């Protein structure tokens, strides 16, 4: 049954011996945040809100407002798929308020809700189906994460068939009976790599679910003796991990990307939505691909795209349009990796698409050729631009962008860019073992 | 006399026992058995069988004790005889 | 008919099973159960053995004294059991034991 | 009236019995791992399963044959049940099972 | 019997089936799968399932990559393990392009076309396959090795240790998903085993050979061992083959049987053999698919490295067992377990059919030891060899119109480009045998 | 007792038997088997089972190899372990050529012809074998070793640790399969044991020696130990024999007993001893079949290396125990437990029958210690010794018309060619002992 009121939640806590409640939120960068509330404190939390330190979201960097209130949302209450001896555990989410009663604009979830409100002002709602690729590694003798493989299978192989076969099934079962409604899962291209495909769904509940997925999957794997890694590129020379984001807009339950009267059966407003996405994706690549290691995945030779193009036929464009029509018409954006903040990243896809629809942004021609095999002049003649090559280059693009600044809000915009600037400055000064291998003998 | 069989949640076993001792019923038989709440949990139901031989006056005190202690099913069967072996008493006194 | 349940010291499970066979009683069922003389030992309820037998009225006295002798070197419940049916042969009551 | 039915099966037939119990909507059941000369040759190299079901009288025989069908491919002991109390509902008697 | 989607959904509910797995192969015989939650199954039966066709055909080309699997309810099968989470089952189906026509690059589709062509003559194919594997140990980290589990030989009672119980559990698991083993025995090499399955229609059999491999492997892994289907895991002992016995039936009767001929073989039996002998060189690349396959096809062992048929010599490339009647059969001995069985059985079927349509004489049987003859002796007999390595098998197949039409152009070309890349990789490797032979010498 | 195929099918259903193993031997004694699912068994009774006859006769020649095993229900015996999967049984039978004639190359067939020969003269033969073996430890990988489990000696109560339970479990397994053991004891060497079979009909007893070997091995393996039937695993201690007590019967009376003679032995017993001595030299290659067999046949231990008969002396090649009446028996001491019992008993039966036919007097007994004598004394006495190594035993057999006609030519030549190969391999080996003696000297 569906939890709608706090009394539904409080009744369900009683009936199922739920002993601890975990809040679930993200900081600016997409790190999963939480704290533990005993069941005994929960009714008061529904009454007065819960005070907490906003530095958890916005960092310690600046003197700003820091005592926030979490107004719990009973419809986000969901029992977690493990039963400790101590009792059942659940998660819940909420809205963060400043002491004056105004919503805190720096919560990524509020940022998505404002994009939702914009789409609603135009009569639209957005669905998303994410595709989460990940790696299943071994723990070393101390229980630490490693990159040790659990299998050497490839794309859609029925692998692994040892003990890890049971762990993979466990992860699937836990999500399904949490209530995820997985559509499918397969082995992906690289050794020990996997993909679980979410059901298409309301964008807010989807972004909420992507965060929950990350730690449920890690906890299941850890407790079985394995490690689930959402690194974009843990291993050189094999495929990285992405989070392709299929999406569509609806006007009261009618897919707005479908139009049965056109030769492709795609609507005009679908193409404008693509045009807006292609117009701004460079300016927020730092959001969808947020760490240094993201751009080791954004290199040629694998499932990762590097060139800004759209296409139906070519399964490797940045924007790909599946063959499905009718209600399930969607466009797939392939560049994002799973290290991103899904709230900030879905919100900017939605804002970009809504601008393309509002401004009639023609996306141009589709690129059906292999873009890797082309020359610069051909790409230049085609006008085929490439995504930022590294995090610094992505940051600078974002820095100059008033679209991204408006969509995210100045708080989030500036907090994000400062911290990413600092991480690159830490990365750039490191002398890597590859440098000694190449240069120590030589120089 | 009476043979009572009770299956309680294993988390409340001695809370039942504390309620049982308070009305001076102390000789029981504890065993582990097994009997969609718990489906979500199959990746990461067990019960406690309590068998009591009460008499017809501690009958309802025993039921309410187990009813009380385990709150936070009961089966009632006719007991025809009981034989203490180290004493050879039979009937109510053997209980 | 009768349904006999015996709670015996676990060390005498096989002594009683010896006296049980002597009077043609073979249909039993052995369980591990538990029910301040033993208090001193808690650093280093006590475990019993539950034996369930359905016997005819003609074997009731042989059955108990078989259990008494093999257990003396516990407590024997005698129950009024009205129905005993065998699973494979549609048997009832006295025919089914 | 109602009854407590004790059935013991060799352990590999448990789920054929579960389904056959499910045919006439009988799912409230309790299963215990019990220990109860074919098998004499093997002592250099026998575990049963005990099932206990509370049924109302009208399901008496439908339950016996359901367990019979799932298990045959053990014995059934059916006892007098005076009362059954549901703890959450405080239901007593037939409505409680 | 599973006949309808309503039969399947009821059995899924009744037997607590929580996960369904699809089952298919790529162009190169690799087994492929994805997992469907049992909650998705009713929608899957109704709408099909969309999946990436790069699973079957690879990534090397821009071609149609959005396929649809239409689930076939009669291929639903519960797998022989019971996880706590609930039961598991495998299912197959037919693959469709979005425009609604069948995808021709599916190896199962290639076999149906051969079945469909053979039905134009009123012929149907049965196969009883004999699968050899090695039962090896795992190392400390749970990974495969070639370390032996026994030192037994042909038809020995071995292993008699804990691996005795693994072998039994493997035979038990297959029998009780409905494989109907005929027999299993220890094979010539140490730690080598063979399972012989009952005859069945070639489609059911090819589906079951795929199921068998991952079932056997998963069972062995879960007991602490490894089941290996390499052709030649170990130098100097026997390799593993997939001998493929086959019968053709018409009007209910065995096409190969004739009670009135001296050997009791029909004429079409000899024509069927002639067709196989004519074309076998041209699809050795398919029945013997990897580089390691031609370390098995060297003289000295059970492997047949010469093209000939016989009833008397057990080691001929094509063998006729003495059985007559409705069980008259032809054993083709050269394949190994790494082959895509949909592609192998279809090519055998087409080749046999071609022999019957064009009345291809098989010539004389070879009743002697072909190894013990000279190179001229066998040329006197006109006895050819099977290709000596993968590159040679590739070159024989690239120039074959029979193979190209039987597989279809998409399969033919994909298969050849991939195998050509595999050989171009292997031929540049400097092996440790070269250091041992040459480092001191040169 | 199992008498009809319906007896076996009911027992399979009643006792939940899921696998049936066949049990046979090859020419050279190795124990052979293949597994049959219980579901296939009724078909197996109806039509026999086809299998490859290279399992018995080997691969080295082009000879008919499609054989048919017809199952003998009365040999159905349930093995003494109970997998969770269900029970296991063994069964034996008769091997036929595709024309319907019996295959003469099966050693059990060879025994059956010998039994027919004696029945043509009125007699049937009993055997009670005494099987010696070692119980050794397994290394860390579960591999056999020659590491000891006790330091015990002759008839000691040993071992007294965890190996005491394994030894008791071995006795229990055989007895409760229905062997009817008479007695078991610790034998002379450390870790050495002996189990004394029941004096029984020779055919059924030979079936039992084969079962005994893998039942004992498998029981010990599953307890962490190893049972070794090597004639001489350890230099400097007793080797392991299979002494073979035997007698003939006519009309239910023991024809070796004569109450009205001083020895209470009939004359036919003396003619039977006379025949055994006349031919034992010629089939030592069958009773003592491997290279190791002739490390046991050296002076200084329980092994008899000299041809003689005695009642008193326990040293003799043939000893006549004190027992009289219905249990009067002749003990032949040279065989070791690696022989093929089918062939070893058959040749024993034929040698003794030839003595009774030709009235071959055994000469005088030998009541002295033969090891203590000088060559001229033994020469004067006409006391000849056995073959000193396998090659000498091969040469003796190859010339023997008596062994060839008794075994049949196919078995005779196959046996000698395989032993000649084993000897040629061994004789070239440079052994560590040679490096120790000569590396520093030469």
């Amino acid at each position: 049954k569906k939890c709608t009121t706090k009394e539904d939640v409080l009744e369900a806590v009683k009936e199922r011996d739920v002993k601890f409640i975990r809040t679930q939120f993200t900081d600016t960068l997409g790190i999963i945040k939480s704290w533990a509330i005993p069941a005994e404190q929960l009714e008061e939390a529904f009454e007065n809100g819960v005070m907490f330190d906003g530095s958890s979201i916005q960092g310690f960097t600046r003197i700003e407002e820091s005592d926030m209130k979490l107004a719990l949302d009973p419809s986000t209450f969901r029992i977690l798929p493990w039963r400790p001896a101590t009792g059942a555990v659940a998660r819940i989410l909420g809205d963060v308020y400043l002491p004056d009663g105004n919503p805190f604009k720096g919560d990524p979830r509020y940022v998505l809700k404002t994009a939702i409100k914009e789409a609603e002002k135009m009569g639209f709602s957005m669905n998303v189906g994410p595709e989460l690729e990940f790696f299943l590694f071994k723990l070393d003798a101390n229980g630490n994460p490693t990159t040790e493989l659990t299998d050497q299978g490839g794309y859609f192989d029925f692998a692994p068939l040892d003990r890890a076969q049971d762990v993979r099934r466990d992860i699937d079962y836990a999500l399904e009976h949490m209530g995820f409604q997985i559509e499918a899962s397969h082995h992906e291209v690289a050794p020990s790599q996997h993909e679980i495909d979410f059901r298409f769904g309301d964008v807010l509940c989807t972004a909420d679910n992507v965060v929950t997925f990350k730690y449920v999957v890690k906890s299941i794997a850890y407790h079985k003796g394995y490690y689930a890694s959402f690194m974009p590129k843990p291993l050189f020379g094999v495929n990285g991990s992405g989070m392709h984001s299929n999406q569509s807009l609806f006007k009261d339950g009618k897919n707005v990307f479908y139009d049965p009267d056109t030769p492709t059966k795609l609507s005009q407003d679908a193409m404008y939505y693509i045009g807006g996405l292609l117009k701004h994706i460079r300016e927020f690549t730092a959001v969808t691909n947020p760490v240094v290691n993201s751009y080791k995945r954004l290199v040629p030779g694998y499932e990762a795209p590097v060139y800004i193009s759209w296409s139906a036929q070519n399964r490797s464009s940045l924007i790909r349009i599946p063959a499905t029509r009718g209600n399930g018409t969607r466009i797939e954006l392939r560049c994002p990796d799973p290290a991103c903040n899904p709230y900030l990243a879905f919100a900017l896809m939605l804002r970009a698409g809504l601008e393309g629809i509002k401004n009639k942004i023609d996306p141009g021609e589709p690129t059906n050729v292999n873009i890797f095999h082309l020359s610069d002049k051909e790409r230049e003649e085609r006008g085929i631009r490439s995504l930022p090559a590294d995090l610094k280059e992505a940051i600078d693009e974002m820095k100059g962008s008033k679209f991204v600044k408006e969509a995210l809000g100045e708080h989030v915009f500036s907090h994000y860019l400062c911290a990413k600037e600092m991480e690159w400055d830490e990365y750039k000064a490191v002398v890597h073992p590859w440098e000694l291998s190449r240069y120590l003998s030589m120089l | 006399m009476k043979y009572v069989i009770a299956m309680i949640r294993p988390e409340r076993l001695d809370a039942v026992k504390r309620e049982l001792q308070k009305i001076e019923v102390s000789r029981l038989t504890v065993s582990s058995v097994s009997g969609g709440y718990m489906e979500i949990y199959r990746a990461m139901l067990e019960k406690i069988k309590i068998e009591i031989a009460v008499n017809d006056e501690f009958l309802e005190p025993t039921i309410e004790a187990i009813k009380t202690g385990a709150k936070g099913k009961i089966f009632v069967l006719p007991l025809e005889n009981v034989i203490r072996i180290r004493t050879n008493e039979t009937g109510p006194e053997a209980i």
